[PDB]
């Protein structure tokens, strides 16, 4: 629902998903055998923050600040 | 920008909670999507909270 | 319901191959025919071992000249050998016609499909082995049941796609409307490969074989001569061509059989021969005495 993003590598140390890794080798061959498609969504990584108040364990509604153009990031069309 | 809400790659070096808020994080943002647990100063006051989902469905 | 049903690739192994080519080759332009022994593993991998050829009949390729006597009896002499396998289908050579599968050859291939239903019909060309290319191509039937209820796509299943489509219009049609055709391979082994390689006990040898030394001569006096007489064109080319539109400038001081390059050529084949000339002579001569 264009809320993913293909990651290369964890983003928190600068150090190889193990997942992505498998995914991706896995994604290249389906000449062989076109089934083992499917295998892209190791690959597949949500991208979104996610605030979780620590005193319930539950997502609080409350607004961050973000310093940007803001139609410049609008989301996207539907075609 | 709401809570829980497409965040592109981009957008989130951005991204800094309202300090004056009761939402502050325990440490200094992390800077990248994912979870952050937030200090909240007041338990008294009503927190409009998102019930997960699973928990209805299962 | 059943197999993925992708057709075989048809790996034809070296000794197969270069017995088919000159199999036909001896018959041309009378057809040619004969039945292919193999051995069938996997989904879609056929390993063709041998093959035999059957007596040339007055019929051609005919179910009529497919003769049990002559088939049996064979079975039987390879049998002591050892060397005997299932019968995997039939070759035969059209030289008359490109490959593709004649209507009398459809039937012949349906007795085939009652042994093994797997079974290949192979059409080999050998007019046109005379180039680098070998022309050959293998088939396998299609039903028409499974033409009329639309079902054909099950047969071309998970593959890569790549498909020979030369041969069109009447041939192609007839493709279509009753086989399939797919891709051949050619498996070796090192061993074989090897074998063939190897050249003569004077190959390694020769390079103390010399050139009679009457045609050094002559070849030297050639190329100094030639060089000179495309040395003028050159000289008249860049008397001008430094004005502008490309096509014009390659027509007015012909630049088309451009004679810088051609020039260049030449030069150098010449000169890197020539080094080879000394290397031998003195090589020869020192090291002998």
């Amino acid at each position: 629902g264009r809320n993913v993003t293909i990651q290369l590598e964890n983003a928190d140390t600068g150090t190889l998903d193990t997942k992505s890794v498998v995914g991706l080798v896995m994604f290249s061959q389906f000449w062989y055998w076109f089934p083992l498609a499917h295998f892209l969504s190791l690959s597949f990584t949500p991208t979104t923050v996610i605030g979780i108040r620590g005193s319930d364990q539950a997502i609080p509604k409350f607004q961050m600040n973000c310093y940007a153009k803001e139609d410049a990031f609008s989301y996207p069309r539907m075609y | 920008v709401d809570n829980m809400t497409r965040i592109l790659p981009q957008q989130s070096r951005y991204i800094s909670f309202i300090k004056d808020d009761r939402f502050v994080p325990v440490r200094k943002f992390k800077g990248n999507n994912g979870v952050v647990v937030l200090r909240d100063r007041e338990p008294k006051e009503p927190v409009a909270l998102i019930e997960t989902v699973r928990q209805m469905k299962d | 319901t059943g197999r993925d049903d992708t057709k075989e690739t048809v790996y034809i192994s070296s000794i197969a191959l270069l017995k088919m080519l000159k199999h036909g080759r001896a018959g041309v332009p009378m057809e040619v025919m004969g039945l292919m022994l193999g051995e069938f593993v996997d989904d879609y991998t056929v390993n063709v071992v041998d093959v035999f050829a059957m007596p040339q009949s007055g019929t051609g390729v005919s179910v009529e000249a497919v003769d049990d006597v002559f088939q049996a009896k064979m079975m039987d002499m390879l049998k002591q050998t050892g060397r005997d396998q299932m019968v995997v289908g039939w070759y035969h050579s059209h030289p008359g016609f490109g490959c593709w599968l004649s209507s009398v050859d459809v039937n012949t291939q349906k007795s085939f499909e009652q042994l093994n239903s797997r079974a290949v019909a192979v059409v080999v060309d050998p007019i046109q082995s005379v180039k680098g290319k070998v022309v050959i191509d293998a088939f396998r039937l299609i039903d028409t049941g499974a033409l009329i209820n639309n079902l054909e796509p099950r047969q071309t299943t998970s593959n890569t796609g790549l498909l020979n489509k030369a041969n069109i219009q009447a041939l192609i049609h007839g493709l279509n409307r009753h086989y399939y055709s797919l891709n051949i391979d050619y498996h070796k082994t090192a061993k074989e490969t090897k074998m063939l390689m190897n050249l003569h006990k004077e190959q390694w040898q020769s390079g103390l074989k010399m050139y009679d030394y009457e045609e050094k001569e002559e070849s030297n006096l050639a190329a100094t001569k030639s060089m000179v007489k495309i040395a003028e064109q050159y000289s008249k080319r860049i008397e001008e061509e430094k004005e502008l539109t490309e096509e014009e400038l390659k027509t007015r001081y012909v630049g088309r059989q451009d004679p810088k390059k051609h020039l260049s050529e030449t030069a150098d084949e010449t000169l890197e021969n020539n080094i080879v000339s000394v290397l031998t002579a003195g090589v020869n001569s020192v090291a002998i005495k």
